RNA sequence: AGCUAGUUGGUGGGGUAAUGGCCCACCAAGGCGACGACGGGUAGCCGGUCUGAGAGGAUGGCCGGCCACAGGGGCACUGAGACACGGGCCCCACUCCUACGGGAGGCAGCAGUUAGGAAUCUUCCGCAAUGGGCGCAAGCCUGACGGAGCGACGCCGCUUGGAGGAAGAAGCCCUUCGGGGUGUAAACUCCUGAACCCGGGACGAAACCCCCGACGAGGGGACUGACGGUACCGGGGUAAUAGCGCCGGCCAACUCCGUGCCAGCAGCCGCGGUAAUACGGAGGGCGCGAGCGUUACCCGGAUUCACUGGGCGUAAAGGGCGUGUAGGCGGCCUGGGGCGUCCCAUGUGAAAGACCACGGCUCAACCGUGGGGGAGCGUGGGAUACGCUCAGGCUAGACGGUGGGAGAGGGUGGUGGAAUUCCCGGAGUAGCGGUGAAAUGCGCAGAUACCGGGAGGAACGCCGAUGGCGAAGGCAGCCACCUGGUCCACCCGUGACGCUGAGGCGCGAAAGCGUGGGGAGCAAACCGGAUUAGAUACCCGGGUAGUCCACGCCCUAAACGAUGCGCGCUAGGUCUCUGGGUCUCCUGGGGGCCGAAGCUAACGCGUUAAGCGCGCCGCCUGGGGAGUACGGCCGCAAGGC
RNA sequence: UUCCCGGGCCUUGUACACACCGCCCGUCACGCCAUGGGAGCGGGCUCUACCCGAAGUCGCCGGGAGCCUACGGGCAGGCGCCGAGGGUAGGGCCCGUGACUGGGGCGAAGUCGUAACAAGGUAGCUGUACCGGAAGGUGCGGCUGGA
């Protein structure tokens, strides 16, 4: 009856990219579409749009990957080689500004919904807010 | 388990179990022998060693292995128990201290005399 | 797993500094509890301390804060304050003095004795300092305190020399006897020089006091040290304690002799039974060094209670299955609130401790100063993405309508034939049964085989399938009735009504039990006959409960897919069952095989997951003792949980 | 080429690997350790009812009986409630102990048999019921952890 929405949605997009498909589709969510905005802007997919399946809305986000790459299983690296949801609608996770992770050294993303919007890692302790830790990407 | 499980049920604890009860956890504790005899070990080796089982003040009466080659104890000596099992003898989880009391320790032991209880040679040495 | 008599609430009093069932009358019948009441066991609590990568775990000795005690127990008095450690009264235990009637005493204050124990100190000095009490002051009291003494109990600092020195003494160890080792080590040469003798010798001390100014501000003067002749400084000055663990692997350090599963070692693996780096010694070496080891306990390793950070098909472990209560969890759009949540300042977070600096004791331990953030909670202000709530609204979730579809789904009642056994009649004879082979047994008293008639019970060949239905156990001749689940189509209705589910409740193969029927075949037990060393078995002949029915119990299993349910996502090839269609083919549900990706220790799974995610429940934490014991609940009992 | 012995390759199964001259099971016997039940015995803690009940607060009285500094009063004293505690009585929990008895565990070489591991010589396991010195056998039903 989907209980968590978004980490349906994370998991519907950590099936895609591993056998490398163009897009998939996911119903639309306001929050599920600020997250999408936050995915592509670091270049984790290449956009989405508001598309309609069967008079009921859904999101085709357009998957990227690496380069084709040779030897044996010549199939490519992920742009998404991990993504998770961290705080789970049975456990709650919820972060202040000092208290905020380093996603593969800061070489990753984590995403966390704050009062100023949707935001990343960065950008939260930029503007100094933190709040629910969303998922972690990389 | 589930979070929720967690919370409700919660996590159990070691709680570990003592393999000297020696009455308070004392380092060690006095009793008089009782009887001092010789057993044979368990399966894979084959000797008499030394035991006696000893009256404690705990209230308890315990056999006790006596260590070092040769000994001086009876019935009616006075000892010091120590704490640690031998393998070979089942129901001898406790030494005897050597040194301590009536009990004395190996006459001539020369190498690692701190233990068994004997003291230095002053011989110019 | 239930507790509750002042018990819960009220009214009016008593009482207190003061609220309050704190106590008392009268009234009402409440109060608490799985969010763990009540009861049992244990424990003083904290700042902190130990450990840890952290999250956590452990702990509460010194010191500071709080509590509670003062031989056991009770009570008041005085008083601002006590239920009063060195004040009072009473009861008991104990001790001491008694002229025997009635007195005295309470070291959990500083020492100290005794008992216990593995174990824990001086019947020291002084009010000079700080602090407390009384006092106008002088001063007095101060076992608070300042110090000293004892114990390697701990931490820290220092010494037992330094530099020279033989192709390398003696001793002793090994030797392939030539040599190698201890070893610059020592002997020996100088140099410095702990300890000890000698003189000086304090910081901690400046006030209280006195004079001036008025016994104010301010200036000046006087007395006073326990520690202690000690620290420290100067002069002189003698080479001057070293030990303990280990040396198989973990784990750093190897040979020789003795020994022979002996003596012995031991933390695990395991060594010792003739050539032992594992025992005993020696030589040598390694690790530390005023310590070194051992025991006992805590954390760690242990990610073996997994929040970080574990699992459950076969290793431990899915509840037998459903239904369902509490509880947990929950779709898309739009606003109100602003509880969760985030941010800002502010209040608090005592000191001490820990960290960062800078200093003080010749260093350090120790100590002083300054600084930095913690976490938690109060108040005020703000933010509204997610969670919650209130409200509006949507249809993908869910249920319902209409039209249908398959089926061993369930209960009741009825009925058909095949076969078995028995009874009757006919006909018919000398053997039939049975085994590996036999025997028991049945048979001239007319068997077995054949025919005809009759009774009775049980189970449904072919269909029939590696097939279907059900939540599970399970369900198979046919018929009728009563009845549940379910699948498809059409997108018509309500519209978030959703999922899971601790207890509860219901179903639950076989066997077993109770009461009453029925009993053809089969068949525990039992009896025979063989097989066998012996057979309480396997093989054969009989044969009772039971198997069948009704009603009531019983709750077990390899109740197995050894895989809980619900939903979402991720190649297909193929077989089969049942629906719909523009039925060559597509699509939906269901049962199978193979296999993308992915997962697994492998075996294997693979949209009928063991893949990738989320929600909820159940369970697991070495083998045995053990599904045993005790307690509890249930059962007629067996026994069950 | 069935059968007896030995050998060769493939495949299946195994709980064997000193390798079937293997391993393994249960009574019985001796010894020892912990333990359950047990006529009872001995304690500890606790609860309930009643009896006696000191000191002492409080409440009366303070009168045919005292004392007082201001007496329609105070003190002493008497009575009462509560009361530490002692006594009696019956329950609850826990611990030690008990003739005897049940099972467990250990003890290098004890007696009896062959249960399972190979189709283990009757496939095994299992719930249950009955039976047997013993493992175990058989009945009914189920499982593949077999053919
Ligand atoms: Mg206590
Ligand atoms: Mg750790
Ligand atoms: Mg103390
Ligand atoms: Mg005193
Ligand atoms: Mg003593
Ligand atoms: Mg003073
Ligand atoms: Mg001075
Ligand atoms: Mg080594
Ligand atoms: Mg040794
Ligand atoms: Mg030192
Ligand atoms: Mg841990
Ligand atoms: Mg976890
Ligand atoms: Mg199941
Ligand atoms: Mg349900
Ligand atoms: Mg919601
Ligand atoms: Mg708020
Ligand atoms: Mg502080
Ligand atoms: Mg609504
Ligand atoms: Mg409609
Ligand atoms: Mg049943
Ligand atoms: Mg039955
Ligand atoms: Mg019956
Ligand atoms: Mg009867
Ligand atoms: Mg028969
Ligand atoms: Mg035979
Ligand atoms: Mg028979
Ligand atoms: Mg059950
Ligand atoms: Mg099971
Ligand atoms: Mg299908
Ligand atoms: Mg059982
Ligand atoms: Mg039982
Ligand atoms: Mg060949
Ligand atoms: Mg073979
Ligand atoms: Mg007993
Ligand atoms: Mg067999
Ligand atoms: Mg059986
Ligand atoms: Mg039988
Ligand atoms: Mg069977
Ligand atoms: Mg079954």
């Amino acid at each position: 009856m989907l209980t968590d929405p978004i980490a349906d949605m994370l998991t519907r997009i950590r099936n895609a990219t591993r056998v490398y498909k163009e897009s998939t589709d996911v119903p639309a969510s306001r929050f599920k579409e600020e997250i999408l905005r936050i995915l592509a802007r670091e270049g984790f997919i290449k956009g989405y749009e508001r598309v309609d399946v069967d008079g009921k809305p859904y999101l085709r986000v357009y998957l990227k990957y690496g380069p084709r790459r040779q030897g044996p299983d010549p199939r490519p690296e992920q742009v998404i080689h991990h993504i998770r949801r961290i705080s789970k609608p049975g456990r709650r996770v919820y972060v202040g500004v000092k208290e905020i992770p380093r996603v593969r050294r800061g070489l990753g993303i984590a995403i966390l919904s704050t009062s100023k919007g949707v935001l990343t890692d960065r950008e939260a302790r930029k503007l100094g807010v933190g709040g629910e830790l969303i998922c972690e990407v990389w | 388990p589930t979070i929720n499980q967690l919370v409700r049920k919660g996590r159990e604890k070691v709680r570990k179990k003592s393999k000297v009860p020696a009455l308070k956890g004392a380092p060690f504790r006095r009793g008089v022998c009782t009887v001092v005899r010789t057993v044979t070990p368990k399966k894979p080796n084959s000797a008499l060693r030394k035991v006696a089982k000893v009256r404690l003040t705990s209230g308890y009466e315990v056999t006790a292995y006596i260590p070092g080659e040769g000994h001086n104890l009876q019935e009616h000596s006075v000892v010091l128990i120590r704490g640690g099992r031998v393998k070979d003898l089942p129901g001898v989880r406790y030494h005897i201290v050597r040194g301590v009391y009536d009990a004395a320790g190996v006459k001539d032991r020369k190498k690692s005399r701190s233990k068994y209880g004997t003291k230095k040679p002053k011989e110019a040495a």
